[PDB]
């Protein structure tokens, strides 16, 4: 896989842009995501708990949201 | 930062899964506003969200945070394995349960 990377390079901006608080929070809604809830869902979950001053969060995420589901994930940006 | 580092390790294992008294105190976490509140054994489900939406005055969803223990409290299964981790854990002295709103 050539995206191992691109990886590493989002582990680098969490661990190095967010709190570590945020980052144990973020960890468990994106648990959450992974084990089956829906986009719409995660969505509305961030959008309360990651305003303006995160955006980097949600667009390097972004790769990393499936297809079906990257569909309503773009709209989702402001 | 142990429990960052941990935090740090779930959510990579998660992504690189894109595709292949005994009282327990819950803290709950609101836009900030931290709140702790004792609950008696046994303790009951919709009792926990009773007391959420008369504290918080909304009906909020329950979010148990441990990075990938972490799971949404739906029924008192999912709050009593909760609460079982936290008895066998060493270091953790109460549930941290952060408080979104369904819409």
């Amino acid at each position: 896989a050539s995206a191992t990377e691109l990886l590493q390079d989002y582990m680098l901006t969490l661990r190095t842009k967010l709190s570590s608080q945020e980052i144990q929070q973020f960890a468990a809604l994106l648990h959450e995501y992974r084990n089956g809830a829906s986009i719409h869902e995660f969505c509305i979950n961030l959008r309360q708990l990651y305003g303006d001053s995160r955006k980097f969060l949600l667009l390097g995420l972004r790769p990393f949201i499936p297809e079906k589901d990257s569909q309503h994930f773009e709209n989702f940006l402001e | 930062s142990m429990d960052e580092q941990e935090a740090l390790n779930s959510i990579m294992n998660d992504l690189v899964a894109l595709q292949m008294q005994s009282d327990v105190r819950i803290k709950f976490e609101h836009n900030g506003e931290r709140r702790i509140i004792a609950f008696s054994r046994p303790v009951k489900y919709e009792d926990v969200e009773h007391k959420v939406t008369t504290v918080f005055g909304q009906p909020l969803d329950l979010h148990y945070m441990n990075n990938e223990l972490s799971i949404l409290l739906k029924n008192q299964d999912d709050l009593d394995k909760a609460i079982d981790i936290l008895d066998r854990s060493s270091s953790m002295k109460s549930l941290r349960i952060l408080l979104l709103s369904q819409d």
